[PDB]
This record gives structure tokens, sequence and C-alpha cells, in this order.
């Protein structure tokens, strides 16, 4: 379980105790027992040996957080080393964007399973956050094009504010 | 309580009016067809059943029946003005067609867009 | 049904459009009129997992029902009487909507009755 | 499937052949044997009354006349034999037909697997090979200097050769290789 | 999707009324069953179709077995014209196919009781329309007809084969398969249906005439086509009809689509697309 | 008995 | 018009071949000359079996959402085997006549 | 081998086609045919059957079983 | 191989000589050979064959072509890709074409107006709408808790 | 398992036994060499029916043109031999 | 959410057995018909199991078993809705497969 | 195995016999029990009501 419920959050299950109101065995609770016995024991003794064997042989690895370049908004025009890592650090930037829509879109997808048919009102939050991630989205990175760039998706930006900024005169 | 034949369902041989007022112009011809089928066929077993043959059997009329279709097309085309016609209709009219079909399209929904009754409800990637 | 041949062939004027039923106030002959009770209550629905359209004024039945096969799960031909139970309710349900249906009509004939009069 | 047609059909043929046509979609159309058998008596009694004619455009204008009721009354959906043209299982063991001459791309190792046999094709080979030139000979003396020649063959007129054009037929494969 | 699922399963019944062959008769059977999934999908009853689905299921499957064993034993022979007394020489086979036929029909606790009735109930206490409940109600009575035809034309009457007995019957492995599936089209519309939870709830309080409207029409179309093969029997040609043979050649679809879409595509493809 | 040849192609290569 | 003679010797000259090929289309005797209970079930279902769940579990467990169920439809009247959670039953349920 | 029967013994007597024969005579026709026709409603094909004897077959028995298992269902409660 | 050009096909025949060759060449007779007639499109000394597909061919005669139904030497239709047995058939039916067609397009036709009329004449039972609790389920089908909806009353009757 | 295997001997006595049902002729005078019309006294119409009978005795169809050249029972014999690849 | 998955993955495995089984030179030494039978009537049993299953507590599971691609905020990944649906008519079609093979290595013999 | 006749009736064996009266016998069998049972297969069990024998006062109109 290397993911955590911080990031991919599940409610605790609430299964009900049973209840053998009738007279008659159940062969779910003899075929579960049996299979326990038969398939999960030594699958489960199989991965502890192979767990063991990590244990001896433990290495490890680690993440590479990249610091952050000055960006396309603050150096010149026509100097292609800026441009160049502003260019790099935006396209860095938008695959972490989307894998963070991809998140929301598994959080979302969990939700409505795990909700079933109460879906449409339990998911309140869920439906939410994944709408109010879908608008910034669609914000920052919606109509560039096939040749998406820092540079247009500052363009955008700018046209967005200067809308906004002239809406907001009346 | 007739039977009507068209280009598709054609005219049944024990329909066709010309089965039974027959000619001897028309029985001579059919001989002569039977002999032409009867000499192609003779030819065709000899070179068939030859056991001395190593390769198949040419078929020159495929071979006419091939050439006909793809080389022979351009050096017997000829311009008319009805094939002129044809060619400008069908090589233009489905395009200038699918053109006025994109364009009023293409402009219903950028009007649409800029002037915002359409909402992109959850079109992230396009 | 009769009731489409006298719509369709007598007149549609005093028969009821099933679209807009009821289309008189309901407290109208009545001079007191009690609210229809609804056992189940939200939170047990919900977590009975009951879907939006069976969750009607039979719920209590049908959660009883439910609990029924849930617990006895071998030999499923033994909840017969919850089966039966909330069948009943449901045609108690059905004979309602009939009863409203029938109001519904009589009371376009009294309309109709009253603006003869008038 | 066996004779080549000629080249026109007779008056007598014609007759025949829509007198088989008829009692089959006759059986079509009444199933049960008993009044199959009925209506088949009636049809076969109108060919009797209309047989002796001696007059060749009467018959030849009864003869359209029935063909034109033929089809104005056949049966759209006619009892067709299975292993015929139309029917289920037509051309159902064509997939399993090979036509016997990919006995000679077989490998050694194949043909040593079947050994009499293949010393049995042997023996028909040379067979083959030495009677196709008695075969061409014959052929090009049969009578047919100009005009009326018809698709039937000749057989093996002198002793101990074979009949022309043989092989293609007599080897041909079997109708259920299976 | 309700207009759609009526029209076919009108039309199918129609087109299966008058054929000959086992395989054609069933097959339109069967798109008739799809049609009528289809209406129940066009009322909101998803899990009825389903329902159906799996009960059809075991039916079409225990049927074209049962036909499979009668072509293998009649030797490749397909068309009802050429096979009778099917009762008497292949009891197991016919017993089967007497089986599938009723459970087919809606023979009451079978499976087919526990879906296609519920369809009808929730066809005729619906607010969707008239006249594809009129004609849902006539390709049931119709199913009964050509079930009725099948099991007369093929089980009944005397034999048309070839003289040549050759029924090979006591193959486990022909035996086995159609027992099971036997098994299936009597007891798993009852094991199923008691045991699915309870979703799209139904409506029971009706009057009789739409209560057992079913079984009526299903008696009613056995009935009626009984009395039409008996009048086959009768000894007499009868005039042929333009609606039999709408129904023997498939409504004409298929020879005028299937003759004047692939003409007009191939004819355009070739004389502009390649050589003008 | 009454084994047939079935004639099929070089399926050796 | 049956068969001329022609025809009639030429099939049965074609027909004495044919019943000698076909007859030698037979196959001699030598020819072709070649160069417990439940075991199926322990082989062909347990090892699958585990293999399967040992991708099941650990490698789909270990993983966030792979694996998603239902709510287990939780009655009024049972014990919640989690945390003591007992819910309360229903109104005292006035129509009791069927 | 195969072996055949006496062909003297189909005969056309008591038969569907002995009322086709008489329709026929009565025309003045006669029919070939019926002899090789006749065997498929001699002995083994000569009883005629019914759509009731068709559905309602194993009825008898599964009736028995009906009666057996409501004597059972008594016995026990 | 050795096709040369006086057997391939070439430009229209325009003289009785030039015919009589066309028609030696592709094996035909003379009054039966008649070419295209310069409608434009490159149909050259090519023959108009009488235009039917390959299923009326004789099935019970073996050709040289079998699954084709053609001899070998026999002029081959310019749309035989068309009127192969895989394609578009034009075989004779027991009803005609127009009367098929009618009969199709009547049915259809027929069909269609009395979905209409059964849809302006719908098909119902005499009940009221079905009543559900709880605002008509208005958190159930999804709503704010923060705005109170209009209460709606299912009254008992 | 089905579909028995037929010899010259069963085709020979199969074709006899539907002449000998014709009850047209043969009043123990058939032989396997007796013609149609020659030495049986019959016509086309006859032939046509006699196809006929074989055919729906065997279960496949003659083509016209070969049942119209068949005119003896042994000819008959010869044919269903030819087509069905008897004595292998 | 172990026994479940594992009998959904058990199915798509040993129906997925004998098509290797044909990819791997051994059919002339089996009876292969025989062979791919037993293997429908094990996956049918098998998924009775979870017919069983879903009777009792209707949990209609999620399954994912794989990831494919990820393309710009769009997870392409196996997934398997083990549902109502799925899981009868899994076992429907499974019984009558198992019917129709038999059936099949009956009828299809001299093929 | 069962020898082929050429125009009587085939020899039947016992097997398919006794299997087919089994299966005709268990689906009338439980045609009848089930019949017996639930006899859903009529009217349903809940006489269904007809409204024009329900009171003006129970369905609450006002007179005139
Ligand atoms: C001034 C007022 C009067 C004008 C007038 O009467 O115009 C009639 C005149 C037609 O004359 P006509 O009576 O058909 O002539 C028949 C000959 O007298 C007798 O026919 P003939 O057989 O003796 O002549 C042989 C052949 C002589 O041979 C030819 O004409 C050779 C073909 C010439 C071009 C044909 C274009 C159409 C086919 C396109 C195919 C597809 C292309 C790709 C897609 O003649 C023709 O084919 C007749 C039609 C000629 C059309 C000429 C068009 C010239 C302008 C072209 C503009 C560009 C077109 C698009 C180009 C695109 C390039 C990428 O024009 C029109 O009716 C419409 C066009 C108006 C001008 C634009
Ligand atoms: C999620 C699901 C995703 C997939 C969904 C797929 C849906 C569409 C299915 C279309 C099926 C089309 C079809 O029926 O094809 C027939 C075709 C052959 O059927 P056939 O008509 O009996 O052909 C046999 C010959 O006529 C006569 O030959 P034979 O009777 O002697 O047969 C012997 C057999 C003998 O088979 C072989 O020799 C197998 C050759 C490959 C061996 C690889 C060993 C690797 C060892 C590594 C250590 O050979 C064959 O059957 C065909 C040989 C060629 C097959 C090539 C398959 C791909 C190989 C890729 C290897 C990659 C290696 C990477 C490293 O089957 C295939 O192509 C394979 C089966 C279908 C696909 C696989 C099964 C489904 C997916 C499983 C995952
Ligand atoms: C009592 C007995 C109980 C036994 C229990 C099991 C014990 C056991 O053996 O544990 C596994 C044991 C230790 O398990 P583990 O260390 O926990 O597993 C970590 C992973 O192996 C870590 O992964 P890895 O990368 O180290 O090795 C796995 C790798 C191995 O890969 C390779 O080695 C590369 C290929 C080499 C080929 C050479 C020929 O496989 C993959 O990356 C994926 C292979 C996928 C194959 C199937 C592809 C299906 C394509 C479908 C196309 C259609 C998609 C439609 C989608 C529809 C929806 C959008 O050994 C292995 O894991 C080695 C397995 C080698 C399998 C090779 C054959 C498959 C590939
Ligand atoms: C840019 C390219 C412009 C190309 C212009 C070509 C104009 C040709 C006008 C003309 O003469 O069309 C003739 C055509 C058919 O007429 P005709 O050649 O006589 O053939 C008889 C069989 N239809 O006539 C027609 O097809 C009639 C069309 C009516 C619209
Ligand atoms: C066909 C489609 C098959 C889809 C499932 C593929 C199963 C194999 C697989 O996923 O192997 C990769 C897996 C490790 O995957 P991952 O965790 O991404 O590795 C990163 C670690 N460096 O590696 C492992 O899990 C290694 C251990 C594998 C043990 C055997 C697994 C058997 C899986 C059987 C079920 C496969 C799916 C069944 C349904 C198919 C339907 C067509
Ligand atoms: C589906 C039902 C189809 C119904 C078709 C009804 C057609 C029946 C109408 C008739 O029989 S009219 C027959 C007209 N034929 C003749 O006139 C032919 C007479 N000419 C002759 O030469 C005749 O003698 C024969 C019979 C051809 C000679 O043959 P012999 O037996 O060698």
């Amino acid at each position: 379980d290397s993911w955590d419920k911080d990031v991919y959050p599940e409610p605790p299950s609430r299964t009900p105790a049973p209840s053998p109101q009738t007279s008659l065995p159940n062969p779910i609770t003899y075929l579960t027992k049996a299979y326990d016995l038969v398939v999960d024991w030594p699958v489960t003794l199989v991965r502890e040996f192979i767990e063991r064997q990590h244990a001896k042989n433990r290495t490890y690895y680690y993440h590479r957080q990249y610091r952050r370049v000055p960006d396309i908004t603050e150096c010149k025009e026509g100097d292609v080393l800026c441009i160049y890592e502003a260019e790099m650090q935006w396209r860095r930037d938008f695959k972490v964007d989307q894998e963070i829509m991809n998140i929301i879109q598994e959080r979302l997808k969990a939700c409505q399973q795990r909700e079933g048919e109460n879906y449409q009102q339990n998911c309140a939050k869920e439906l939410e956050q994944f709408t109010k991630v879908t608008k910034a989205y669609q914000d920052r990175y919606l109509d560039l094009g096939a040749y998406y760039s820092a540079r247009k998706c500052l363009a955008k930006q700018k046209q967005r504010m200067l809308e906004e900024r002239k809406a907001a005169r009346q | 309580s007739k039977y009507k034949p068209a280009p598709l369902a054609t005219l049944p041989s024990t329909l066709d009016p010309a089965e039974y007022d027959v000619s001897p112009e028309t029985r001579r011809a059919q001989v002569e067809r039977l002999s032409i089928r009867a000499r192609l066929k003779r030819e065709y077993l000899l070179q068939y059943n030859d056991p001395k043959r190593v390769s198949h059997i040419e078929d020159p009329a495929l071979i006419r029946w091939t050439y006909a279709r793809s080389a022979n097309i351009y050096p017997n085309f000829r311009p008319t003005p009805k094939n002129s016609l044809l060619g400008a209709v069908a090589g233009f009219g489905p395009l200038i067609f699918w053109y006025y079909v994109f364009k009023t399209d293409r402009d219903r929904k950028e009007r649409l867009i800029q002037e915002g009754k359409l909402d992109r409800k959850f079109n992230i990637s396009y | 049904g009769a009731h489409l041949t006298r719509r369709y062939l007598w007149d549609a004027s005093v028969e009821p459009d099933p679209e807009k039923i009821p289309s008189f106030p309901p407290d109208l002959g009545f001079p007191e009129r009690k609210e229809r009770v609804m056992v189940a209550t939200q939170q047990e629905m919900m977590d009975a997992q009951l879907t939006l359209q069976q969750r009607d004024y039979c719920a209590h039945y049908l959660i009883r029902l439910l609990k029924c096969k849930r617990d006895s799960f071998p030999n499923f031909l033994a909840c017969k009487h919850e089966q039966h139970d909330w069948d009943y309710c449901e045609h108690l349900d059905y004979v309602k909507r009939m009863k409203e249906f029938e109001r519904e009509r009589r009371l376009l004939q009294r309309k109709k009755r009253r603006a003869l009069k008038e | 499937a066996f004779c080549a047609p000629p080249a026109y059909l007779t008056h007598q043929q014609k007759v025949l052949r829509l007198y088989k046509r008829a009692l089959r979609h006759l059986e079509s159309w009444c199933i049960h044997r008993d009044k199959y058998r009925y209506f088949a008596c009636l049809m076969r009694a109108r060919f009797e009354e209309h047989k002796n004619e001696k007059d060749m455009m009467r018959a030849t204008q009864l003869l359209r006349e029935a063909e034109e009721e033929f089809w104005q009354n056949q049966h759209p959906q006619p009892y067709i034999f299975p292993d015929s043209p139309g029917g289920t299982s037509f051309e159902r063991y064509e997939c399993y037909k090979v036509p016997e001459w990919c006995l000679d791309y077989w490998h050694p190792s194949e043909k040593a697997m079947y050994p009499d046999y293949f010393s049995k094709r042997e023996q028909w080979k040379k067979l083959r090979m030495e009677s196709w030139d008695r075969e061409v000979k014959q052929l090009q003396e049969e009578t047919s200097p100009d005009g009326i020649m018809t698709e039937a063959l000749p057989p093996a007129r002198r002793e101990g050769d074979l009949p022309p054009l043989w092989w293609h037929i007599v080897t041909r494969p079997r109708e259920r290789p299976t | 999707m309700l207009c759609l699922g009526a029209l076919t399963t009108l039309f199918t019944a129609i087109c299966a009324l008058t054929q000959n062959d086992i395989k054609k008769i069933i097959a339109f059977s069967t798109s008739s069953q799809l049609g009528l999934m289809m209406v129940t999908l066009g009322m909101n009853q998803p899990h009825l179709a389903f329902l159906h689905i799996c009960t059809h299921a075991f039916f079409k499957a225990m049927l074209f077995m049962c036909s499979g064993s009668i072509i293998h034993s009649l030797a490749d022979e397909q068309d009802i014209r050429k096979m009778g007394n099917i009762t008497k020489i292949m009891p197991f086979t016919s017993s089967c196919l007497v089986i599938g036929s009723l459970a087919l029909t809606g023979m009451p606790f079978l499976t087919g009781f526990y879906s296609k009735d519920l369809i009808i109930e929730a066809i005729n206490t619906c607010n969707t329309n008239a006249w594809a409940l009129l004609i849902t109600l006539i390709a049931t009575s119709m199913t009964a007809m050509y079930s009725m035809r099948i099991i007369y034309f093929v089980t009944m009457t005397k034999p048309r084969f070839p003289p040549l007995i050759s029924i090979n019957e006591n193959d486990p492995d022909l035996m086995n398969p159609i027992k099971r599936l036997a098994f299936g089209s009597i007891f798993a519309g009852f094991v199923i249906s008691y045991n699915i939870p309870p979703t799209s709830i139904p409506v029971l309080t009706m009057p009789w005439f739409l209560k057992t409207t079913a079984l009526i029409i299903s008696v009613l179309g056995f009935l009626i086509a009984l009395e039409l093969n008996n009048l086959t029997m009768k000894l007499s040609m009868n005039k042929a009809n333009p609606y039999s043979s709408f129904s023997t050649l498939l409504g004409f679809f298929p020879s005028i689509i299937h003759r004047i879409t692939p003409m007009k595509s191939l004819n355009l493809s070739l004389k502009t697309s390649l050589t003008l | 008995g009454k084994r047939l040849f079935v004639v099929k192609p070089s399926l050796y290569y | 018009s049956g068969y001329t003679p022609d025809e009639k010797l030429r099939l049965q000259q074609l027909r004495e071949l044919r019943r000698r090929w076909l007859k030698d289309q037979e196959l001699s005797p030598r020819e072709p000359v070649l160069p417990r209970s439940s075991l199926f079930a322990v082989s062909h279902v347990l090892i699958p079996m585990w293999f399967v769940h040992y991708y099941v579990k650990y490698h789909m467990a270990t993983k966030p959402y792979t694996i998603v169920s239902s709510k287990p439809r939780i009655f009024p009247g049972d014990t919640i085997l989690e945390t003591g959670e007992v819910i309360p039953p229903m109104r005292d349920f006035p129509d009791q006549h069927h | 081998k195969m072996e055949l029967p006496d062909y003297r013994q189909w005969k056309i007597e008591g038969t569907p086609l002995e009322t086709v024969q008489k329709k026929l005579a009565a025309r003045g026709l006669r029919d070939p045919w019926a002899r090789n026709e006749a065997w498929r409603y001699m002995g083994g094909f000569a009883g005629n059957i019914t759509f009731p004897s068709v559905i309602l077959k194993g009825f008898k028995w599964g009736f028995a079983a009906f009666v057996v298992a409501l004597g059972a269902e008594y016995f026990l409660d | 191989f050795h096709m040369t050009k006086d057997m391939l096909p070439g430009s229209y025949p325009r003289t009785p000589e030039e015919r009589a060759a066309a028609a030696k060449k592709y094996n035909m007779r003379v009054e039966d050979y008649e070419p295209y007639p310069d409608d434009g499109m490159g149909y050259g000394d090519y023959p108009m064959l009488p235009n039917r597909s390959q299923h009326e061919r004789d099935p019970w005669y073996q050709w040289d072509h079998s699954e084709l139904r053609m001899n070998w030497g026999e002029p081959i239709h310019w749309d035989l890709d068309m009127y192969i047995r895989n394609r578009v058939d034009t075989s004779p039916t027991p009803v005609s074409w127009d009367v098929m067609c009618k009969h199709l397009f009547g049915f259809v036709a027929f069909m269609v107006f009395m979905f209409w009329v059964g849809h302006v004449f719908p098909s119902y039972q005499p009940v009221g709408p079905k009543q559900y609790p709880y605002n008509n389920l208005y958190l159930e089908r999804g709503g704010d808790p923060t705005k109170e909806p209009e209460p709606v009353v299912h009254y008992d009757i | 398992s089905d579909a028995p295997p037929l010899t010259l001997d069963g085709i020979k006595d199969r074709v006899l036994y539907v002449l000998k049902l014709y009850d047209k002729i043969d009043p123990e005078k058939l032989s396997v060499n007796s013609h149609f019309m020659k030495d049986l006294g019959l016509d086309s119409l006859d032939q046509v029916e006699i196809i006929m009978a074989m055919e729906d005795e065997f279960g496949f169809e003659i083509p016209d043109i070969d049942a119209e050249k068949l005119m003896c029972p042994q000819e008959i014999v010869d044919y269903i031999a030819d087509k069905k690849d008897v004595y292998e | 959410m172990n026994i479940f998955t594992t009998s959904i993955l058990l199915i798509f495995i040993l129906l997925l057995s004998p098509i290797l089984i044909s990819m791997s030179n051994l059919i002339k030494h089996i009876n292969f018909p025989l062979y791919t039978t037993t293997s429908i009537k094990f996956s049918f049993i098998i998924s009775l199991l979870p017919l069983l299953m879903f009777f009792h507590n209707n949990m209609e599971y999620m399954i994912t078993t794989w990831h494919w691609v990820t393309m710009n905020s769009m997870e392409l990944k196996m997934s398997f809705k083990t549902d109502f649906f799925s899981i009868l008519f899994t076992s429907v079609a499974l019984f009558v497969t198992w019917s129709i093979m038999q059936f099949s290595s009956w009828y299809m013999h001299s093929d | 195995h069962i020898q082929p006749r050429y125009r009587e009736f085939p020899q039947l064996t016992r097997s398919q016999v006794i299997q087919g009266e089994f299966l005709s016998s268990l689906m009338w069998f439980w045609i009848l029990w089930r019949f017996w049972h639930d006899s859903d297969a009529v009217l349903g069990h809940f006489s269904y009501p007809d409204p024009s024998q329900w009171t003006d006062e129970e369905l609450g109109i006002p007179p005139d």
C-alpha cells in the first residue's frame, strides 16, 4: 500500500454482521474458508519469501524534485536560453497538471462506484472538485493548439485578464 | 398477372417472346455460338490436362478485360460536353457542399463560443 | 380499457389528461385531508441502497423483504410472506392512484355540471 | 452436369423441362404425399390432353402460355435438394476438394508416410504420360474440318489407348473427401 | 426504441410464419424475441429485458440443438417439407423440441413465464403507445403460430423424408447437452427470477383481460395455426396471395435492398471514382 | 476398414 | 433420344478408369507409416488460481482504486462489525393488515 | 448387408392413397406411383398423430408424480 | 504472355473490317459484337455484353472458371466485379420489381402512419402519477442542502 | 456413426425396387437392361416421372440434360455410381 | 474482494488456456474438443461462484487488472464492471457454450 | 449402434424413449406443481377494483 488516503480518499467500510436466520449451511462461507486454506496460504508464503529476499537485497530510489527556473514572463524575448528553460518548466507543469486531472477523475470514478445508487447525492464534493478543476484546466490549457507553449498559455491568460478587466469597468 | 422485368430481376428465358418466335437465322447463330464455345473448350481442355504443362493457363480474355479496364481508358477517352459537365460536378459539387456544411457549422460554433451561449461542460482534452 | 374509448370517441373535455393530474386543489372536497405517512426514512433507505425508482411509500416493506433475502440467502423460497406484503402495499398504492384518477374525473364532471348551470 | 448442352433445346425438351419443374413446384405447394399424387395426376392428365396436336405453332403457343401460368403461380420458395444449386450444402465440400496436384509438392517425408499410394500414383502418372500423345492424335484425327463442332468427345477407338482428355474427370476429387 | 422493437418483432414474426427452412424459422423467431427485448427497453424496464435475454438464450440454444440433431439424422435435410413422424422416430429430440417450443410461446411456469409474461403485463400497463402495443400482442400470437408450424410440420403428419432411415441416437455427446439445456429451459427462469434482487418494481393490479392476455393469445395462435394446418391437409389447391408471397420473400427487403444498394454503390464507385 | 486417402496440401513447410 | 453409342462407349471407358482410380485411392493396412480422476482440475485450475490470486492481492490491493465495491446494503436492525454502530429499527408500522 | 423387404407388401388399401385413387377414378384417372408412396402410411407409420398427443406427452406420469408429491406434502404437513 | 497490340483492346471500330477484326479478337460473332456507343468515357472496342449477373448462368454446367461461371476465352463483361455471385444479382424473381417496391414502400409507410396514430392516441391505464416522498426525492435526486425546495405535498386518499 | 455407404448392388436393388413399384409396367418382365421405350412401352413423360422418383429415392437431383440422357435402369445405376463415387 | 476477483479472472484465464494449447503444438496428442468442453464447464462452475456471492450481498465490483496508456488526462486502462448483468450473463453464456461445445463435438464429426 | 431400415419403422432403443418420456413428464410435473402452488398465471391475487363503485364521499367531491 504505497498509496495514502490523503491523496486517494476512501471512507471506512461498514459491513453488517451476518444473521443466518435459516438452517441451511452457507456455500459461500464454506468456499471462502476452503479458498483461504488452499489458495491464500501458499500465495502468502510465496510473497513472504519474496519480501524476505527483497529485504535482504534492499535498495532505494528517489524523486528528483526540480527547482523553479525563471519563467517566461521575467526575461526578454528572443533570448532562447530563458525561453528554453521556461518552455521546459511549463511542459513539466503541464504534464503534472495532466496527472492532477487524472487523479481527480480516478477519485470521481471511485466515488461513483462506492456509492452506487446514491451517487447523485453523496458524491457532491467529488463532483464539485471535478467541476472546479475542469474549469481551471479549461481556463489555462484548453484553447491552446497542438503546438501548445508557455508563450501561447501566457497570451491566452493575458487575453482573459484583459476581458475580465474590461468587464470589471462596468 | 404478368411478370415485368427490369435491369435488376431481368426477364426469364421461359418468358421472353424471342424464345417462341424462332427463325432459321437464329438457329444458325446459336449453332455458330456453340461451335465457338466448343473450339475454346477443346483448346482449354488440351492446355489443361496436358501433362507437360508446368504452369497455369494465361487467359487472354482476362488479360484483355484487365487492360481495357486499366490502360485503355485514357487512350480511348474523348472530351465531350457531357463528360466535362459530369467530371466538373462529380469533382467539385461534393467539395463545395461539404465546404458550406463545415463552414456554416464552424461559424455557428465560433459565434456561440464568442457570445458565451455555448459552454464546454467537461471538455478538457479536445 | 373503456376509459380510452370514452376519451377518444365521446369527448376529451370531461376525461382527464394523465399528465395534468391533479388539476384541482387537493383540499377541495375534503374539509381536512391527512398527510400521507412515510414509514421508511431517508437514512435507512440510503443504507438499504434502494434505487430511486423504488423509494416510494412501500420502501419499508421493500427493506424488510431485502433483509429477509440477505438473512436467508440460501433457500431463496423463504421470503414469500415479505414478498406478498411488499406486493400488497404496491397494490394498495396503485389503488390509491386509481382513486386519484377517478376523483379527478368526477371533479371534471362536477366542473362540467357547474359550467352548464352557469 | 456430365453432358454439355446443345446449341438449342428442342420443343420436346422444353416441354419435358416444364413438366418436371411444374411437378416440383406442385410438390412444394402441396407438401403432403397423397395431395401431391392427386395433383400430379391432374397435371399429367393436362399434359396428356394437350399432347397430340400436329401443329407446331399451336404447340408452341400452348407451351408459352403454360410457362406464363407457371411463372404466375410458382412457389416463391420451392424445395431445393441439398447438393443442388441454390440449396443448402451445395458447394459445402469444395473447401475440402484438394485438386490432387499438391501431392507433387508434398515433402519426401509425407510421401514416405504413404509409400504404396505414391507408387500407385506414379504408375498413374506414367499411364497418363504414355497416353497423352495418342489422345492428341485422335483428337486431331476427329473429323471436324469446319463448322458444326459440338462439345462431346470421342471414346478410345483403337484397342489399348484411352479416351481423350480423360485425366481431369477420372482424377477429379471425390464428392465428399472427408 | 419502442416503435423500432415493435416493428421488427411484427415483421420478423410475419416472415417466420411462411418459412420452410428450420434454421430460417428459428432465426426470425430470434429476431422477433430481440424486438420484444427492444420493446421492453422502450419501456423503462431494462432488467426485464436482461431477464428475457437469459431466458431466450436457454430457449434458442435448445431449439437449435434439436434442429441440428434433426438435420444430422435426416442427412443435411433442412426444410420442413421433407420431415414427419419425428415424435415417433426421434422421441427424445421431439420431446425437447416441444419443451422448447412451449417455453418460447410462454406456457406458464417455464423459463418464458418469468420474463415474457412480465413484459406483456408491463406493455399493457404502460403509458407508451397504442400501435406498438397492438402489434406486440399480434407478434406474440404469431410466435405461437410459427411454433405450431414447427411442431406440426416436423413432429406430426406422415413421413416425407427419403426412405433409407439412418437416424442414429443414444450418442451421449448429443443427448447430454440437450438434457442440460432442457433442464435450464424448464427451471432456470424460476430459479433466476426468485434469486434476482427486486429492481424496476412491477404493477400487479390489472383487469383479468390484461393479466391473462398473453396466455389467451398464445392459445389462440396455437388453435388458429392448427386449423390452418388441417386446411393444408384438405385436398385442394388455394390461390396464392400477395400477403403470403410478401411473408415468404421476407417482405422483399433482402431482394430490393441487396440489389439496389450494392448496384448503385458499386456502379457509382467505378463509373465516377475510378474511371471518370 | 475402407479408409480412403484424403488429399491434403503440403503442410510440411 | 438417350445415349448415342459414341458417348455411351466414352462413358463406359471413363467409368472403368474412374473405378480403378477410386480403388487405388484406398489405404494400405500399414498406411500411414507413423515415425485417475482429478489431475486436470489440479493442473489447470489450482495453479492458475494461485497465479491470479497473487496478482490480485499483491498487485491490485496495493494500488488505490483497482478494486472498488459498492456499499454492503446495511439494514435497520443489524450490527456493523467495525465500530459497534447498531442502528435503530423503523417506526411503529401502523398498517398491519397484510 | 442391407436387405430389401418384399415390394409386394406395399398395397394401398385403407389409406389416404386409397381415397386419392377413388377420387382420381371418379374422373377416370389412375395413379401409378401410389404403391411407391404406400410405405409412408404402413404399419410403422400408420398411427395418426394429434396435437394433444404431442403436447400431452408424459402428462400421465407427470400427473402421477404430482399426485405423489402432493401426498408426500400432506404427510409431512 | 505474348500479348500483342492486335489482340489487345484498341480504339472504337468505325469500319466494318474493324468491327470484324474486333469480333475475331474477342472470339465473338460479327453480328453479336457490339461496342459501346462512344458516350464519353474510354470504352474502346470492348463489347457490350448483355448485362446479366453470373447468378443467371447455368449452374449445372461445369465452367472453366466455376466460381465465375464463365468459360475460358469467353469475353468478360465490363462489370464482372459487380456481377459475380458474391455481389449484385439480377436473376428473375417470382414477383415483379415494381410491385415488390410498391409493397415494401406501402408496408413501411403504413407502419409509420400507424405509429404516428398510436403516438397521438396513446394507450395508458386509469391511474394518477406515481407519488414519491420527501419533496419528490429532492436530496436523493440531487439538490443543495442549503437551499430549501418548494414542498410538494402528497395528500392521502 | 451415420450415413452408411451405398454399393452397386444396393443401387441396383433400389432402382429395381422403385421401377417394380411403378405399377405402370413390369409384370415380372423388367430386367436391368430393359429400355423404357424400346421394350417397356413408355414415353417421355413416364421417363421424366421415373427420374423424379429416382431423385426422391436417393435424395439428390439429377440435372435435366443427363436425366433425359438416361433411358435404362443400368445407366440410371451407372449415373448414381458416377455421382456418388461408388467402388472406391 | 479477493475470491470474487480471482474467480472472474480465472474465468478469463480458463477460457484463454485452450487458445495457448492450440498455439502450443500438442493438439495432435490430446482430445482437443473434450479438453475444451472440460475447460468451458470448469469456467461455468468458477462463474457460478460470484453468482452466489452477488445473490448474497450485491457488491457490484469495478476491477481494473491493467493500465494500458495515459494520454493527456485520459487514462485508457483495462477495467471490468462486474455487475448484475455481467455476472448473470456470464453464467448463462458459459452454460449455453458448454452445451454447444459438447454438441459441436458430436456434430462436426468427420470434419 | 442402430441398423438402417429401408422402408419400415426404425428399431427404437429403450434409452432414448425413457429419456424423452422422463423429460416430458418432468416438464408437466413442474407445470402442475407450480400451478397448484402459486396460481398467479390467472387473475393475479389482488382482485382488481372497479372505480364506478367507489363512493363520492370516499372520493371527496362536493355536491350541488
